[PDB]
RNA sequence: CGCAAGACGGACCAGAGCGAAAGCAUUUGCCAAGAAUGUUUUCAUUAAUCAAGAACGAAAGUCGGAGGUUCGAAGACGAUCAGAUACCGUCGUAGUUCCGACCAUAAACGAUGCCGACCGGCGAUGCGGCGGCGUUAUUCCCAUGACCCGCCGGGCAGCUUCCGGGAAACCAAAGUCUUUGGGUUCCGGGGGGAGUAUGGUUGCAAAGCUGAAACUUAAAGGAAUUGACGGAAGGGCACCACC
RNA sequence: UAAAGUUGCUGCAGUUAAAAAGCUCGUAGUUGGAUCU
């Protein structure tokens, strides 16, 4: 955002995860619940945050697959969205 | 290869008893599903059965997939 | 004569299953019937992990891997040598190569 | 199976072997008919009748403290509906059909369900005017069934 | 048995089953093999019925003794599991033993080596004895087994329910068999305790007979 | 012959024949 | 299997066929008196009431409507009739 | 580093779900439906299948309107080849996209009409309901979620079986068939000629529906078996193969 | 004419040999649950 001195003073302009994460963390036997929300923080640094999840497979399930149902993915969604929007 | 000899000496080779009997001793468990078994049996009111707990939950299956 | 109780898909239950792209030669294939691989292999060979790992500036990098989806059509995948022809008994087994 | 659908379901009411007023019931008969009456005088048809007899006031099956079905004692005390409940609902499910169509014009499904609406809604009135429940000159059109409604 | 109180169960056999685990079952349940469980346990095992396993044994020693040729009993196993209590039957009853693989033929082709025409046939395990009983169904040869939960009772005209994976258990089932044959014979009483006991029919790993010289 | 190919054939001669009777 | 009594059900085998499959069928539903003790009389409510019931002597819900059995609300005693 | 446009919704995504079929996959909202389960609610035979008639019906194609990123019939070149009017490559029109009106055809397939009853077993899975040890979250109690173990009802399927059937392949239906009859619709009668000619009808067209005959022919064809062959795969051998 | 159960009402076929309409709705037609000495 500026320059002094030989030295660039840099701000926040985004966040990302890495391609080998996000394609790790896509398996093939649980539901992928993503979410985003554009959001201004207190000083007009307006944001667009996407989260994502996947549901989790018990520690002594017998069941191959975890998946969730469309509502409940409605509402992990609207949880992600309302705490995302809280905490920005 | 095989010769009548064989076979009785092989029949005395396991002729072999051993002093106590594998099968019965002093205490065994037995589970509460079958001391009611037994009990419906008569044969309930045996003192060497000992009464074990059961499995803690129920993890049998194996994982499927 | 009919070869295959599935026919070779796995359409049970629908009406249209949405086509993909061979990998290979770009064909469109059902979603159901192409050869699906998912290849996770490290992003550099086997022969350049030591020198990479040795030029590396950090220390226990852990190099990358690389999540590739393949989706084969039927000649494609008979090509390949992924998955190969099996006698009339043998083409019912389900269970995939211990590997 | 269903009329108009491929389905086989089973579920439906099981009901006990004895015709007899349940031992916890202490309901008259004349007391279940004034009950049926206010209801009736609330607005509501007999299976919201028979279902809150039931859910509330212990009433198991109508027939077996009165000896007389809710509608035929409806009928009798003469505070009946002009067309039956069921071809009532299937005009008020077709009028909502209608209505939902004449917005949304692109729904060809919609218009498929109304078609078999409207079928359902023709083998009921056919069978309440061989019955004589409706007039012979009853029709249903596609103008004055909200009218009904 | 037939409610004859002198061919009831005894306190000393129902702890043999318990002890050798006769009583216990597998996970799985054959459909025909449900009146012989008693319940499933909290853990998917399935319990027998043990008043059931004595009234098919005793069955299958009324069924043994009304055969006056006692070589014209065949006595099969192909596990190692219940070769030596086979062959210890064999011996004290005088039926004619197979222990060890069946060759196929054995009861069809009159001219194979091994050729021979029981009057009925006693198997360890149906599932791994299913040659012989498959051949039983070409000769009209009557078939008893010792059956598991999940044993397949085809062409198994008794079915002994009892456990037939431990050694232990087959051992005591085949000792206790032999028993049962003895007393209705005549020979060896029923008041004593018979002088044989069921560690002689049991299978020791080579490991054990290693440990034991 | 493939099947097809027929129907096209016969398909073009039907077409030169409404050409021949207008 | 090629034996089964078909006229002398166990109770259990019965218990456990579907309501309509049973040799004379029999509903899985059955009325309850509850009592609050907020409340100074019983009321009947069906085991798979589709309705709010509220309390005769209260304003307070006694069962909820469910897919199958209601709800009944916490700290009501239910005793089932017959 | 941005901006614009149009297209499409990867991975998750499954022998999973929904729909009459065609078909349906970013979020959220609205709108009207729908199956299944639950039901001691209501009507009380109101039902099954159906000439006529009607709704919907992939893709391509046809009229107008908008758009027009990619891909791309036709077409223009460049290659390969004996020749290539193809396969391969660079472009590229209609089209592919949306709106309205047509068209009503697909290997529109489960190549298997719908309704009903009976006839083996097993383990899964989707939805609903019921019951129950135990674990985990909502800080702790019940409820409820996620698991675990069963049961019931419909559903997509799978394995197994000397149910039975079948020419067999195979099918728990394609079984309950010379021991032949539950109800009903459609439809076939050796192969070609030929789904052609002709008439009728529908369509703006392309074509759709209905649809022969003369003539010709001893076989076409189904399933399976043994060979031979393969510019199919996998193994094995040999200094008349190689290293 | 029989053979021809190759016209099948008795008495045929329609997964692959010829063949179930792409799919439902629907009138006529055909068929229609228990029950009354």
């Amino acid at each position: 955002e500026d320059v002094q001195g030989k030295n660039c003073l840099t701000n926040f302009h985004g966040m990302d995860l890495t391609r080998d994460k996000m394609c790790s963390m896509v398996k093939k036997w649980q539901t992928m619940i993503e979410a985003h929300v554009d959001v201004k923080t207190t000083d007009g640094y307006l944001l667009r945050l996407f989260c994502v999840g996947f549901t989790k497979k018990r520690n002594n399930q017998i069941r191959k697959t975890s998946y969730a149902q469309h509502q409940q993915v409605r509402q992990i969604r609207k949880k992600m969205m309302e705490i995302m929007t809280r905490e920005v | 290869i095989s010769i009548k000899l064989q076979e009785e000496e092989r029949e005395r080779r396991d002729n072999y008893v051993p002093e106590v009997s594998a099968l019965d001793q002093e205490i065994i468990e037995v589970d509460p599903d079958t001391k009611e078994m037994l009990k419906l049996l008569d044969f309930g009111s045996l003192s060497n059965l000992q009464v074990t707990q059961p499995t803690v939950g129920m993890n049998f299956k194996t994982p499927r997939g | 004569t009919k070869k295959r109780r599935n026919n070779g898909r796995a359409k049970k239950g629908r009406g249209h299953v949405q086509p993909i792209r061979c990998t290979n030669c770009a064909r469109c294939v059902p979603k159901d019937k192409a050869i699906k691989k998912f290849v996770i292999r490290n992003i550099v060979e086997a022969a350049a992990v030591r020198d990479i790992s040795e030029a590396s500036v950090f220390d226990a990098y852990v190099l990358p891997k690389l999540y590739v989806k393949l989706h084969y059509c039927v000649s494609c995948v008979i090509h390949s040598k992924v998955v190969r022809n099996r006698s009339r008994e043998a083409r019912k087994d389900r269970t995939p190569p211990p590997r | 199976g269903r009329m108009h659908a491929p389905g086989k379901g089973l579920s439906q009411s099981a009901l006990p072997y004895r015709r007899s007023v349940p031992t916890w019931l202490k309901l008259t008969s004349d007391d279940v008919k004034e009950q049926i009456y206010k209801l009736a005088k609330k607005g509501l048809t007999p299976s919201q009748i028979g279902v809150i007899l039931r859910d509330s006031h212990g009433v198991a099956q109508v027939r077996f403290v009165t000896g007389n079905k809710i509608l035929r004692i409806l009928k009798s005390k003469g505070l009946a509906p002009d067309l039956p409940e069921d071809l009532y609902h299937l005009i008020k499910k077709a009028v909502a059909v209608r209505k939902h169509l004449e917005r949304n014009r692109k729904d060809k499904d919609a218009k498929f369900r109304l078609i078999l609406i409207e079928s359902r809604i023709h083998r009921l009135a056919r069978y309440y005017k061989t019955k004589r429940v409706l007039p012979p000159n009853w029709k249903y059109e596609s103008s004055t069934a909200s009218a009904l409604v | 048995s037939g409610a004859l109180d002198v061919l009831q169960m005894k306190e000393e056999d129902v702890l043999k089953f318990l002890a050798a685990g006769t009583h216990l079952g597998g996970t799985n349940l054959d459909f025909q093999m449900e009146q012989y469980i008693y319940k499933r346990k909290s853990d998917g095992i399935y319990i027998i019925n043990l008043k059931r396993t004595w009234e098919k044994l005793l069955l299958a020693a009324r069924a043994i003794v009304a055969i006056e040729n006692p070589a014209d009993v065949s006595v099969i196993s192909s596990r190692n599991t219940g070769q030596r209590a086979v062959l210890k039957f064999a011996a004290a009853t005088g039926a004619t033993p197979i222990a060890g693989r069946f060759t196929p033929g054995t009861f069809t082709n009159q001219i194979q080596a091994a050729f021979r025409e029981p009057r009925l046939l006693v198997v360890t395990d149906p599932r791994a004895d299913h040659q012989p009983l498959t051949e039983a169904s070409y000769v009209n040869l009557p078939t008893i087994a010792l059956c598991n939960t999940d044993s397949p009772l085809r062409y198994v005209d008794i079915a002994i329910p009892c456990n037939n994976k431990g050694a232990h258990s087959v051992g005591l089932m085949w000792w206790m068999l032999a028993r049962e044959v003895l007393r209705m014979r005549g020979t060896i009483s029923r008041e004593h305790p018979w002088e044989v006991m069921p560690d002689l029919y049991f299978y020791r790993d080579p490991e054990e007979i290693e440990k034991e010289e | 012959m493939r099947a097809k190919w027929r129907k096209k054939r016969m398909r073009r001669l039907k077409r030169k024949r409404r050409k021949m009777r207008q | 299997p090629l034996a089964k009594d078909l006229l002398h059900p166990s109770p259990e085998e019965e218990k456990r066929k579907h309501k309509k499959k049973r040799l004379v069928q029999s509903p899985n539903s059955y009325f309850m008196d509850v009592k609050c003790p907020g409340c100074y009389k019983i009321t009947t409510v069906f085991s798979h009431a589709q309705t709010v019931v509220l309390c005769v002597g209260c304003s307070t819900v006694l069962c909820q409507p469910t897919g199958g059995k209601a709800r009944l609300t916490e700290g009501c005693s239910f005793r089932r009739k017959q």
